[PDB]
RNA sequence: GCCGCGA
């Protein structure tokens, strides 16, 4: 029920049940996957002589033991150099100072360590671990209001999480709209991208007020109003809990 | 020995926003006065607001309008906040019919009698289709404070048609007050306070018949203090003993036990009542039997006795 | 232990702590007032820290 | 004011994020409520898109790059009209605004620099000894209700 | 029995001795007790009343 | 703003830094073994904290400096978060510590220390890696309390 | 319903000697027993008519520290002893008495020259225990009808330190209320629950009764509310 | 009985 060492870039060290699972559950991480055999990955950057290239790899737990990584919270320069000659990083499950030529890897991001609920928290750097803990745990408890508003300060990851949950209506195709409704969205889709053939128009039935798992409500609303041009991958109806595609 | 503040120099800066001013203050009359003040017009301020809304097609709040773009929960928090000045009247009932495309504001809703309408750009729904129509009925009332629509019970004295819409209900309509105190301009006078207050509101009362109404609650609750000085119930009791249809050999007996209400015969345990005289096995199972078929067992046990 | 377990803690703590401190320069200095009404009246109207 | 906290928390707890949001969300209504106040009066778009762009700016060293120069005058006008309510910032998780960010965010809106103003007491009139940091934080309702315990 | 469950919250305006009790968690733990003092004032004359 | 941070902080923090590095000289010279500069930088990342936390709380304690009727003179600071702490209300010197001056010396791996402590205060933000090192001893703290 | 609101009635009042009282009132709307509570506290407090003394004049040194001539009590204590001193002029803004002692003995209230336009409220008041023994000790008081609580702070008057000597800047407190408090609890009427409930505990340094300090504070505000009064007026 | 949750 400890923080591994090796958790660094595949399971969240703060998101975890409280009383009787801490440390028996766990969240991926934001960018963690799974290797072909089943282990997990977590990318970063390649670091070639003393630029940092943007070619990325996925190191699992027995690769990424071996080579020195480097640190999100790295200067760099208009080129790719390191602004200084000596680096934090961590070679074999420790911390030290290395020079730039001895860097193999690089941090991808500052969220890396960090899974989607404890990333939805400003300032997180500022709180304690374990009430950083409860924050995240609580935040999965929210229930949706009468209407959603979004937060005057948030991380930017509300929009990811609105969209990859599928809660909200994502246009697949869309063009501009045609005809918008309480219930349902017509879209006539561009005629620069069309299927050959009978022609063809996107329709989407919004999901009114209908029951959740915990008794809740689950509503719809659309976000355009008429002949709005959509483009593919826009958000057309927020679900509940949701400001304009935002998690809120 | 008192100076006593004259309301002037009131001016609106917009049609809600408005500035009123008291200039001469004493010392520390000043934050008394513009405290008070405040309370009494944020808390009781008389107003109108919609309190119930009746659509031709819809059932329920979480239903839906073909051809309206918006949710009837979201047409019953927009039809919340719209603000009207009525007059001589406290049930005014504001039809409103459109059909078309676009939005529908309070400017389309029929003009009545004596009802003016403080902003008529205040949309409240749309209409995405040309071939359809809203029509709903607005009722719109006068109060005082917040009265939540689940909270009234009064109104289910009369039972409801299922599709009256009922709306929680502010009734206030001093949204914000705010007050400062300055140095009078009076040279004469050593030194004099002058209040200033801002309100803003939903332009459905003026100023100054604010603070007149604010200034007239403080005088009568402050009336008060002026003069200080100051320094056995069920139906079926209580009925007359004659009425059990008892034998006559009991109302002989009765009347000699002082037995004339039919509650006191109740209070009796059975053991008690046999030491009267020629009372009777047959006849008190009798007594037993009429009591007993008013459901009133004997044995009971009340707390007062009126002689009445 | 016999200590009291019924102690005010917190706000109540912050509350006595505040009214219970000195400063070196305040609203009345060596004033002499003939009783303990007389400092919440002072307090109250403003004219005393 | 509409929540009441405890300060008392917030030393013990070490939530500095608390305080930090508080601060940041109500330099963010700030701008929101200077954005509402340009929008009431109707003036020339303009300089409303002037002080958007000024907004939009501020920062050290900011990754973002959104100019109103290539955004339509009708686009500037639904953008300003949409945030009339507050600037929705964003500060990602490890490296999020600085202190002397927000404090300068808070000059842009014309607020103090300290993140606290003077509050009086609703009831007596009469104003707080020390300045109290009014912020705007964001709120959640959990599930667990009196109803059902 | 006669045993009820709920959230406590604070009253700064209780005295030491008092507790604030939902009147609607009360009226059922002392639902006896109200049926008692029913029929001893003789508004209902019977139970089911 | 209540958190005031002592201005001379990052200069012993410099300080301790420049003698780590001629310690690792003389690792790197053979004639130190590696449990003696390991127990040596324990002892001077604790110095370092020590005076650290004294500096920030001889800052903070008398920080009111108010004239009188004659000159200036200088008392008992009316720091909010000082009055939390000295008041016995909520807090304590520890709290202060973590929240103005260095977190100090952490881990709970197996039990023991990290040579390199976090720097950082609450106030300031924590790198990836610090926060990283504080998860190790908040979840054995509150797996402890669990069981 | 509208312009209709809940009056108190069945006031309580639990007087204590004289001087101490517990004004209870009931019920008041949800908010109305805070703005009653406050505006009347803060009248009686900061502003109200009286009379008390300003001014005082010991035979001797006029220094503020003085060596009291072996008074057995420090002229500060004298001073303090002189402002809790309540009287009540008659048709006079401002009056001067003497006081003259020989003969070890306390001195009181009553022991100032007769003046049938002064009148004093608690005769024994003690305001020193004679010069020590053998000696005698004159001290000329001078009260001045005021308003509300005026601190030493300056004296203003006259030229150089004339005045300053003449007065010896004596707190002065015309306010005749010793202490105000209120306290709002929760009452209910019928149906109704969150109704508030007033209490007023005052306690006066005499020459006027609390209910009589109540019914002036009141009456004030009232007055000063007739220009709003006055045309939107039931009758 | 499992699963999740609150102090």
């Amino acid at each position: 029920r400890d923080v591994h060492p090796t958790h660094y870039g595949r399971v969240c060290p703060i998101e975890t049940p409280e009383g009787p699972n801490i440390g028996l559950i766990n969240s991926l991480s934001v960018y963690a996957q799974t290797n072909e055999y089943g282990f997990l990955e977590t990318p970063y950057r390649k670091v070639t002589d003393g630029v940092v290239t943007d070619e990325i790899h996925y190191l699992s737990a027995i690769e990424e033991g071996n080579y020195v990584i480097a640190q999100a919270n790295s200067n760099l320069d208009e080129e790719g150099h390191f602004v200084e000659d000596l680096v934090t990083c961590r070679s074999k499950g420790e911390s030290s100072l290395f020079s730039r030529d001895q860097v193999d890897y690089m941090d991808v991001s500052t969220q890396q360590v960090v899974s989607v609920g404890a990333s939805l928290i400003p300032f997180l750097e500022h709180d304690d671990a374990n009430r950083a803990l409860m924050g995240a745990n609580m935040q999965r408890q929210a229930v949706p209001t009468l209407r959603a508003d979004k937060p005057l300060v948030g991380t930017g990851m509300e929009r990811a999480v609105a969209v990859d949950s599928g809660v909200t209506a994502v246009a697949k195709r869309g063009g501009v709209v045609q005809y918008v409704d309480a219930s349902r969205i017509v879209i006539k889709v561009n005629e620069d991208e069309m299927y050959p053939g009978e022609a063809g128009i996107d329709i989407y039935n919004l999901t009114k007020y209908t029951r959740s798992n915990q008794n809740t409500c689950i509503n719809q609303m659309p976000c355009v109003s008429l002949g709005e041009p959509v483009e593919r991958g826009d958000v057309l109806a927020d679900g509940p809990s949701t400001d304009l595609g935002e998690l809120a | 020995e008192f100076l006593k503040p004259r309301l002037v120099d009131i001016e609106q800066v917009s049609s809600t926003h408005a500035k009123v001013t008291l200039e001469p203050l004493e010392r520390g009359f000043g934050h008394t006065l513009g405290n008070a003040l405040r309370r009494i017009l944020l808390s009781s301020m008389p107003g109108c607001a919609v309190t119930e809304v009746e659509i031709d097609g819809v059932l329920h709040e979480y239903s839906t309008k073909e051809g309206v773009q918006e949710d009837i929960l979201e047409i019953l928090l927009n039809l919340k906040g719209l603000a009207v000045r009525v007059q001589g009247k406290d049930e005014v009932i504001l039809t409103l019919n459109k059909s078309g495309i676009g939005p529908v504001t309070a400017a389309d809703i029929t003009h009545d009698g004596d009802v003016e309408i403080v902003k008529p750009q205040h949309v409240i729904c749309h209409l995405t289709d040309e071939n359809a129509s809203i029509s709903m009925r607005i009722k719109v009332q006068r109060g005082r404070g917040y009265v939540p629509a689940s909270t009234r019970i009064h109104s289910e004295e009369d039972e409801r048609p299922i599709g009256r819409l009922l709306v929680d209900a502010c009734y206030s309509p001093v949204e914000r007050i705010a007050y400062n105190v300055e140095a009078a301009r009076v040279e004469q006078r050593t030194d004099l306070d002058k209040l200033v207050i801002e309100m803003e509101t939903n332009g459905t009362i003026d100023p100054e018949e604010a603070i007149r109404r604010a200034a007239t609650i403080l005088a009568e609750q402050l009336e008060a203090f002026v003069d200080l000085r100051d320094v056995e119930f069920d139906p079926i009791l209580l009925r007359p003993v004659d009425d059990l249809e008892l034998t006559v050999r009991s109302a002989n007996c009765l009347k000699a036990e002082a037995i004339h209400y039919i509650g006191d015969l109740v209070q009796r345990t059975e053991v008690e009542l046999l030491k009267t005289p020629n009372l009777g096995k047959k006849s008190l199972t009798e007594i037993k039997d009429v009591l007993a078929s008013r459901g009133l067992s004997l044995g009971m046990r009340l707390e007062n006795w009126p002689p009445a | 232990n016999g200590e009291p377990i019924i102690v005010p803690s917190q706000d109540v703590v912050l509350g006595l702590y505040y009214m219970t401190r000195d400063c070196v320069n305040a609203k009345g200095e060596g004033m002499v007032l003939t009783g303990p009404k007389e400092a919440e009246r002072l307090y109250r109207s403003g004219l005393a820290s | 004011v509409d929540i009441v906290l405890n300060p008392l928390g917030v030393p013990s707890r070490m939530n500095i994020g608390q305080i930090l949001e508080t601060h940041l969300g109500m330099a963010a209504k700030g701008i929101g409520d200077k954005i509402n106040a340009m929008l009431k009066q109707q003036q020339e778009v303009a300089k409303l898109r002037e002080f958007i762009q000024r907004a939009y700016d501020l920062g050290a060293d900011v990754r973002q790059k959104v100019d109103l120069s290539t955004f339509s005058d009708e686009e500037v006008m639904r953008l300003a009209e949409n945030l009339r309510k507050g600037m929705p910032i964003a500060t990602p998780v490890f490296d999020g605004a600085k202190e002397a960010e927000i404090k300068e965010l808070l000059k842009l809106g014309d607020l103090p620099t300290s993140g606290q103003i003077r509050l009086y007491d609703g009831r007596t009139g009469e104003q707080f000894e020390r300045p109290v940091t009014v912020g705007y934080m964001y709120m959640l309702k959990l599930n667990h209700l009196v109803d059902d315990k | 029995d006669y045993s009820g469950r709920s959230v406590i919250t604070v009253g700064p305006y209780l005295r030491l001795h008092q507790c604030g009790l939902p009147k609607k968690m009360a009226l059922e733990l002392f639902k006896p007790f109200i049926y008692g003092k029913l029929e001893l004032r003789g508004l209902a004359t019977t139970i089911k009343a | 703003d209540d958190m005031v941070i002592p201005e001379k902080k990052h200069e012993i923090i410099s300080e301790a830094e420049a003698e780590v590095a001629e310690i690792q000289e003389q690792f790197q010279s053979g004639l130190v073994t590696a449990g003696e500069r390991y127990n040596k930088v324990i002892d001077i990342w604790a110095a370092a904290n020590d005076r650290v936390s004294k500096a920030m709380m001889d800052n903070l304690q008398t920080e009111t400096v108010i004239n009188r009727d004659g000159q200036e003179e200088k008392q008992v600071s009316f720091n909010s978060i000082y009055m939390m702490a000295d008041s016995g209300a909520r807090g304590s010197a520890a709290q202060i510590r973590q929240l103005a001056g260095m977190r100090g010396l952490m881990a709970k791996p197996d039990g023991s220390i990290i040579e390199t402590p976090i720097t950082a205060n609450f106030r300031e933000g924590l790198n990836v890696l610090q926060y990283f090192i504080s998860t190790h001893g908040a979840r054995k703290g509150l797996a402890d309390t669990a069981l």
